[PDB]
DNA sequence: GTAGCACGTGCTACTA
DNA sequence: AGTAGCACGTGCTACT
């Protein structure tokens, strides 16, 4: 019910991680 | 949105890197 | 703890504050 | 770092531009 | 019913 | 030993 909301957050951060950690991966 | 605000500096840095 | 919670609103905030500045440079 | 992140693609854009 | 957000914690990691 | 930094859990508005 709610860990579902709990594991699909898990997901939302890992995403935004994952996107930081393109950002810096283009910045010298 | 914090999405897409990375997305968008992330495609710009591609972009303008690559000029 | 309190405290701890304090300084973790303020680093957030900075956080927030960086990703303003960021959208504000790209065009 | 993200601090440290955002910092630098700032000051990356904010010289290139 | 999901996406974006910010909060309150606890854990590791770095700072004088 | 305090202060950063990170990720989780979680209870919000708001959109599509
Ligand atoms: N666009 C959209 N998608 C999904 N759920 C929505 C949308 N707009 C409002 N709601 C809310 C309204 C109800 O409380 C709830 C029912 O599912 O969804
Ligand atoms: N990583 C990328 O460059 C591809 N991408 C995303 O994931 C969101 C916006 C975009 O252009
Ligand atoms: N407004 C600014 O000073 C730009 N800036 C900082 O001060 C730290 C690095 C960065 O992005």
């Amino acid at each position: 019910k709610r860990a579902h909301h709990n594991a699909l957050e898990r997901k939302r951060r890992d995403h935004i991680k994952d996107s930081f950690h393109k950002l810096r991966d283009s910045v010298p | 949105s914090r999405a897409q605000i990375l997305c968008k500096a992330t495609e710009y840095i591609q972009y303008m890197r690559r000029k």
